[PDB]
C-alpha cells in the first residue's frame, strides 16, 4: 500500500559502530530511503536473472549478477550451503542479534568426505502426448463416540434409505421401527433426519424427503424408545415438509401433495403422543398453521399444508378454525371458474386445496346441520361443498346399514 | 417455606457400577444383534436348519480375492 | 463435522468446513373430547421427567421452518452438530 | 462431552409441599385434609405447580375405578372443588383433563356393592354434577 524503507532508528545503531556519536533524526531519515531504494532497484534486478534464465527461486548467484550490473563491489562467502540463524542476546537494556560464528579445526576439513562427481548434461525424449492424453509412462505424473459396532449399524441404516433399492429400504425401516437398543443412536438420527429436510433448499427432492419422512413414522413406532428428548427436532423437519411452498423439482407433475398429507398425518401422531400440558406443542403446532392459512399472499401449496394439518388434527379443531373461513373458498373460485390466465399452476393446487377442503369439511357438515340438508349446498359457499356434505351424509348411513 | 424458600438442587447421578455395566452389556448385545440380523436379511444367507431365515440367519460366506488383507490387518489403530 | 451425523449430505452438498386466531381456539379443552379420553376400565407414562427438555419448551421451533422456499433469512449453511450431551440414564 | 444436570424449576420446599398436600389429600385424618383442602383454596403460589396436580387427579381417578373405592374418589372430587374456587390460577388450561375425571365419576358403575354405599355413591354423585354444572 505505503512505501517501505528500512526503519530510522536501524541507522542509529549503524551509525555508532562508525563512531558517530549523535545522529539527528532528519540525517536517519536521509540514510534510510536512500538504501531502501538501492535494495529495491538489485531486488527487481536480481529478478531478472530469475525470470530470463528460467528458475523461480532466485538463489544468491542472481544478487551477485545484479551486484555485478550496477557496479558495485561483490558480497563475499554466499554460496557456501547455509541458512537463516539469528541469536538473541537480551542484556541489561540493550536488546540486539548476532550470528554466533563457530569455529572448526583445519584439519577436519583436509580430511572430510568428498561429495560424489557431478553427471554432464544430457538430453532424453520421451513422449508427452500421443494424438490425445498423456501416455502413462513413469516420465509423466501419475493421473460420546459410537462404538465401531453402532458406527457400522448407523452407516448402513442410514445409508439404506438414500434410495438405491426399496427392499433393503424396508428391511432398514423394519429394523429402526422394531430393535430395542437403538438408544445411544437416537440423536445421530434426529440430526440426520433434520439435516437432510434442510438440505432439500439447496436440491428440492421429493423422494428424499418422503424417505425421511418414512424414518420418522419408523422411529415413532418403535416402543422402546423415548422422543421425547429429541422431539423438538422432529417437529420442525415435519413442518418443513408440510408448509414450505417448492416440495418439488417440476412443481406440476411432482405430487408434493402425498408428502403433504402424509407429513400431516405425522405431525398429528406426533403432537399426539407428546403433547402436555408443560409441553405446548398441539397448542403452538395449531398458532403457526393458523397464521399460516389465515394470513393472504400465503400460497396455494402452503395453505394446502396448512389446511391438511389442521384437518387431521381432529374434528373440533376444524369446527373452530377451518368453519369460519369458509367464505375463503369463494375468494379461491374467484380463480377457479373465472379466469382468462388458465395455464398458469395455480389452478391445479387451487382445486386440490378445494378437494381437500370439501372432503374434510363434509363430516363437519354432517356432524353440525339437520338431517335432511335440502338446499345447504345453496346456502353453502359455491353450492359444491354442500353437494359433498350430502354424499357425507350417505357414505354415513351407508356405514350405518354396513353396522 | 412455601412462602418464600427456594432449592435450587441437582440430580441424583448413577454411580451403581452393577448396572452401569448390564446397561453398556445389554447396549452392545443388543445393536450387534439387530446390525447382524440388518445385514443377514438383505444380502445372502446360510441356514444350520432347513430354510430357516427368521430364527439364526447367517451371513453368507464370500470369498475374497486377497484374503490376507482382511484376515491380517488391524482395523482399529 | 463433515464425518459426523447427516454426512451424507453434507458429502452430497459439498462443503469444505471440515379472532379464530386467538390461543383460546387452539385450547386442549376445545380440541379434545373428554369422552373418548376416559378409558372406562377399556384396555399415561408423559412427562415423566421432573424438569421437560428445555429445547423443546423454550425452543422457538416455528422460525426455524421457513414458509417461503424462495425468501430465507438465513442461507444455507454448515450447520455443524453441536454433539452437547442430552437426555438421562446414557452411560457416559 | 461432560456438562452439569439440569435444576427443576419446582423448589424442593414447593415438591415437599406438594408431596405432603396430596398425601393429606388422600384423606387418612380428616384435620390434614381440611386443612389441606384450604390451602388449596386459597395458595397464591399454587401455579406452576397446578400440571402435577391436574395429573395426579386424572391418573388417579382412572385407576381408581378399576376398584371402585369411594373415599379415594370422594376425595379427589374434594380436591377439585378446592382447586376450582382458588380465585389466582389459571384452570382453563387443564379443564381438559378435569372434566372426563368427573364424568366418569358421574356416569360409572360401582364395582363395589351399592346397597351400602350408593347413599354414599349418590352423594358423590351429587358433588360430581355440582362441580360439573
Amino acid at each position: 500500500l505505503s512505501n517501505t524503507v528500512l526503519p530510522s532508528e536501524s541507522m542509529k545503531v549503524v551509525a555508532e559502530s562508525m563512531g558517530i556519536a549523535q545522529i539527528q533524526e532528519e540525517t536517519c531519515q536521509l540514510l534510510t530511503d536512500e538504501v531502501s531504494y538501492r535494495i529495491k532497484e538489485i531486488a527487481q534486478d536480481a529478478l531478472k536473472f530469475m525470470h530470463m534464465g528460467k528458475r523461480q527461486k532466485l538463489t544468491t548467484s542472481d544478487i551477485d549478477y545484479a551486484l555485478k550490473l550496477k557496479n558495485v563491489e561483490p558480497l563475499y562467502g554466499f554460496h557456501a550451503q547455509e541458512f537463516i540463524p539469528f541469536r538473541f542476546a537480551s542484556g541489561g537494556g540493550r536488546e540486539l542479534y548476532f550470528y554466533e560464528e563457530k569455529e572448526v579445526d583445519l584439519s577436519d576439513i583436509i580430511n572430510t568426505p568428498l561429495p560424489r562427481v557431478p553427471l554432464d548434461v544430457c538430453l532424453k525424449a520421451h513422449w508427452l502426448s500421443i494424438e490425445g492424453c498423456q501416455p502413462a509412462i513413469p516420465e509423466n505424473p501419475p493421473p460420546h463416540e459410537l462404538s465401531v459396532e453402532q458406527q457400522l449399524y448407523y452407516k448402513e441404516i442410514t445409508e439404506a434409505c438414500v434410495g438405491s433399492c426399496e427392499a433393503k429400504r424396508a428391511e432398514a425401516l423394519q429394523s429402526i421401527a422394531t430393535d430395542p437398543g437403538l438408544y445411544q443412536m437416537l440423536p445421530r438420527f434426529s440430526t440426520f433426519i433434520s439435516e437432510g429436510v434442510r438440505v432439500n433448499v439447496v436440491q428440492n427432492n421429493l423422494a428424499l424427503l418422503i424417505y425421511l419422512m418414512r424414518m420418522v413414522k419408523a422411529l415413532m413406532d418403535n416402543p422402546t424408545l423415548y422422543l421425547e428428548k429429541y422431539v423438538h427436532e422432529l417437529i420442525p423437519a415435519v413442518m418443513t415438509c408440510i408448509v414450505s411452498r417448492q416440495l418439488c423439482l417440476r412443481p406440476d407433475v411432482d405430487n408434493h401433495w402425498a408428502l403433504r398429507d402424509f407429513a400431516a398425518r405425522l405431525v398429528a401422531q406426533i403432537c399426539k403422543h407428546f403433547s402436555t400440558t408443560t409441553n405446548n406443542i398441539q397448542s403452538r403446532i395449531t398458532k403457526t398453521f393458523t397464521k399460516s392459512w389465515v394470513d393472504e399472499k400465503t400460497p396455494w401449496t402452503t395453505r394446502y399444508g396448512s389446511i391438511a394439518g389442521l384437518a387431521e388434527l381432529g374434528h373440533d379443531v376444524i369446527k373452530t378454525l377451518i368453519l369460519p373461513r369458509l367464505q375463503q373458498e369463494g375468494e379461491r373460485i374467484r380463480s377457479v371458474l373465472d379466469g382468462p390466465v388458465l395455464s398458469n399452476i395455480d389452478r391445479i393446487g387451487a382445486d386440490h386445496v378445494q378437494s381437500l377442503l370439501l372432503k374434510h369439511c363434509a363430516p363437519v357438515l354432517a356432524k353440525l346441520r339437520p338431517p335432511p340438508d335440502n338446499q345447504d349446498a345453496y346456502r353453502a359457499e359455491f353450492g359444491s361443498l354442500g353437494p359433498l356434505l350430502c354424499s357425507q351424509v350417505v357414505k354415513a348411513r351407508a356405514q350405518a346399514a354396513l353396522q | 417455606p412455601h412462602t418464600y424458600i427456594k432449592t435450587p438442587t441437582y440430580r441424583e447421578p448413577v454411580s451403581d457400577y452393577q448396572v452401569l455395566r448390564e446397561k453398556a452389556a445389554s447396549q452392545r448385545r443388543d445393536v450387534e444383534r439387530a446390525l447382524t440380523r440388518f445385514m443377514a436379511k438383505t444380502g445372502e444367507t446360510q441356514s444350520l436348519f432347513k430354510d430357516d431365515v427368521s430364527t439364526f440367519p447367517l451371513i453368507a460366506a464370500r470369498p475374497f480375492t486377497i484374503p490376507y488383507l482382511t484376515a491380517l490387518l488391524p482395523s482399529e489403530l | 463435522w463433515r464425518y459426523g451425523p447427516a454426512r451424507l449430505w453434507y458429502d452430497m452438498l459439498g462443503v469444505p468446513e471440515d379472532d379464530l386466531l386467538a390461543d383460546e381456539n387452539f385450547l386442549m379443552v376445545t380440541q379434545l373430547h373428554w369422552e373418548d379420553d376416559i378409558i372406562w376400565d377399556g384396555e399415561p407414562w408423559y412427562s415423566i421427567f421432573p424438569i421437560d427438555n428445555e429445547d423443546l419448551v423454550y425452543g422457538r421451533w416455528e422460525d426455524n421452518i421457513i414458509w417461503d422456499a424462495q425468501a430465507m433469512p438465513r442461507l444455507l449453511e454448515p450447520p455443524v452438530l453441536t454433539l452437547d450431551p442430552n437426555d438421562e440414564n446414557l452411560i457416559l | 462431552r461432560l456438562k452439569p444436570r439440569s435444576i427443576h424449576e419446582l423448589s424442593v420446599e414447593q415438591q415437599l409441599y406438594y408431596k405432603e398436600i396430596t398425601e393429606a389429600c388422600v384423606g387418612s385424618c380428616e384435620a390434614k385434609r381440611a386443612e389441606a383442602l384450604q390451602s388449596i383454596a386459597t395458595d397464591p403460589g399454587l401455579y406452576q405447580m397446578l400440571p402435577r396436580f391436574s395429573t395426579f387427579i386424572s391418573e388417579g381417578v382412572r385407576v381408581n375405578v378399576v376398584q371402585n373405592n369411594l373415599a379415594l374418589l370422594i376425595y379427589l372430587m374434594r380436591m377439585v372443588k378446592a382447586l376450582m374456587d382458588n380465585p389466582t390460577l389459571y384452570l382453563e388450561k387443564y379443564v381438559h383433563e378435569l372434566i372426563p375425571a368427573v364424568m366418569t365419576c358421574i356416569v360409572s358403575r360401582q364395582l363395589c356393592l351399592r346397597p351400602d354405599v350408593d347413599n354414599h355413591w349418590a352423594l358423590r354423585d351429587f358433588a360430581a354434577r355440582l362441580v360439573a354444572q
